[PDB]
C-alpha cells in the first residue's frame, strides 16, 4: 500500500483566455488500481489517460490530459481515488502552485 | 547518455475469472512508441507515436504474438508466485517486469537489464554480466535455480545482444528528428510574496528531454538550500517534461540565492536568479 | 523487431 502523489499543472504558463493543456500526473502508487479525473467546477471533463507504466521503484505513473483555456473564475481540480486512500483525493490547480 | 530501448509489462491477477490483465508499453529511451492491452477487444501492439507508424504490418502482426505469448507466460506465472508465497486466490496480485538495452559507441550492447518483481517489490533481476541472477528472496531462490538449469541468461544475453539493439539503431534512425535531440530546459524563477517576511521563489524548468534533470537552490552557504519544496519530474504531455523547486526567503534577500540547473541539453550548469 | 519472446518462463 503505497500513496499517490497527485499534481495539477499545465503544460505552457497559464495566460487567461488562451488554449492550453491541462494535466493530472499521478505518480508512486501501488497496486495499480487508480481512478483519476480532470474536473472543471466539479464536472468530468472528457480527457485521455496515458498507458500503465512503472518507475525503477515498480511504482506506476499516470497522467490523464486534456485541452483547457483558463480564465480568472473558472476553478480546476484532479479527484482520484486508490485504495490507500480513505476519502478521494482532491488536488486543486494553481497557475503558481 | 547513451540511448535506450526499454520494455515494461504489468501483469495483474483478477479473483472474478480465473485470467489475468496484461499492460505493455514501449519505451525508445524516454519516449513511449507502443502499448498493449489484452483487456481489448482482439488486442494488438499499437503505436503511440507517429515515426513507428513507418514499420509495416507485419511488424505489427509478430509484435502482436509475441506480446499475446509473453502475456499468457506472465499469466501462469501469476499463478506460479502465488503458489510459492503460499497465497489463496482471494486476492489480486501484481507480477511487473522491466527490460531493455543500451547503445553503445560501437554500435552494439553497452549494457542490458532485466528485472522482475511480485507485488511492486524486487523479486529476480538479471546481474550486470548478464550471465547471472540476483534473487531477491527465498521464493526467488527457486525461480533461479529453475533458469540457471535451463539458461534463461542465455536467452536474456541473445535478446539483449542482438534484436534489442539493432531494433533500437533502426528505432534512432526512424525517429531521428524528435528521439536523438535533448532539447534543453526553458528556464524562469518566479516570486511569490505570501507568508509573513516571507517571499516564494520558484525556479521552473518546463519542456526538456530527455526527463532526468537537477533543480536545486544556493544561498551564501555551500549546500542546497534544504528549503526546497521540489516535485517530481512531470511530462509536459507533447513528450517533453518539466520540474520546479521552491522555497521561503525574507523580503530583504531575494538576490542572496541562486537556482542552479543541469541538463544534458545544457553543455555547462546553467545559474539564474530572480531578476 | 522490438520484443523480447518471454516464453522462457515457467519458471517464475
Amino acid at each position: 500500500a503505497r500513496p499517490p502523489k497527485v499534481q495539477v499543472y499545465s503544460r505552457h504558463p497559464a495566460e487567461n483566455g488562451k488554449p492550453n493543456y491541462l494535466n493530472c500526473y499521478v505518480s508512486g502508487f501501488h497496486p495499480p488500481q487508480i481512478e483519476i479525473d480532470l474536473l472543471k467546477n466539479g464536472e468530468k471533463m472528457n480527457a485521455e489517460q496515458s498507458d500503465l507504466s512503472f518507475s525503477k521503484d515498480w511504482s506506476f505513473y499516470l497522467l490523464v490530459h486534456t485541452e483547457f483555456t483558463p480564465n480568472a473564475v473558472d476553478q480546476y481540480s484532479c479527484r482520484v481515488k486508490h485504495v490507500t486512500l480513505d476519502k478521494p483525493k482532491i488536488v486543486k490547480w494553481d497557475r503558481d502552485h | 547518455g547513451p540511448h535506450s530501448l526499454s520494455y515494461f509489462y504489468t501483469a495483474v491477477s483478477r479473483p472474478d475469472r480465473g485470467d489475468s490483465r496484461f499492460i505493455a508499453v514501449g519505451y525508445v529511451d524516454d519516449t513511449q512508441f507502443v502499448r498493449f492491452d489484452n483487456y481489448a477487444p482482439n488486442p494488438r501492439m499499437e503505436p503511440r507515436v507517429p515515426w513507428i507508424q513507418q514499420e509495416g504490418q507485419e511488424y505489427w502482426d509478430r509484435e502482436t504474438r509475441n506480446v499475446k505469448e509473453t502475456a499468457q507466460t506472465y499469466g501462469v506465472g501469476l499463478n506460479t508466485l502465488r503458489g510459492y508465497y503460499n497465497q489463496s486466490e482471494a486476492g489480486s496480485h501484481t507480477l511487473q517486469s522491466m527490460y531493455g538495452c543500451y547503445l553503445g559507441p560501437d554500435g552494439l550492447l553497452l549494457h542490458g537489464y532485466r528485472q522482475d518483481a511480485y507485488d511492486g517489490a524486487d523479486y529476480i533481476a538479471l546481474n550486470e554480466d548478464l550471465r547471472s541472477w540476483t534473487a531477491a528472496d527465498m521464493a526467488a531462490q527457486i525461480t533461479k535455480r529453475k533458469w540457471e538449469a535451463a539458461d534463461e541468461a542465455e536467452r536474456r544475453r541473445s535478446y539483449l545482444q542482438g534484436l534489442c539493439v539493432e531494433s533500437l539503431r533502426r528505432y534512432l534512425e526512424m525517429g531521428k528528428d524528435t528521439l536523438q535531440r535533448a532539447e534543453p530546459p526553458k528556464t524562469h524563477v518566479t516570486r511569490h510574496p505570501s507568508s509573513d517576511l516571507g517571499v516564494t521563489l520558484r525556479c521552473w524548468a518546463l519542456g526538456f528531454y530527455p526527463k532526468e534533470i537537477s533543480l536545486t537552490w544556493q544561498r551564501e552557504g555551500q549546500d542546497q538550500s534544504q528549503d526546497m519544496e521540489l516535485v517530481e519530474t512531470r511530462p509536459s504531455g507533447d513528450g517533453t517534461f518539466q520540474k520546479w523547486a521552491a522555497l521561503v526567503v525574507p523580503p530583504g534577500e531575494e538576490q542572496s540565492y541562486t537556482c542552479h540547473v543541469q541538463h544534458e541539453g545544457l553543455q555547462e550548469p546553467l545559474t539564474l536568479r530572480w531578476d | 523487431r522490438v520484443e523480447d519472446v518471454t516464453n522462457t518462463a515457467e519458471y517464475w
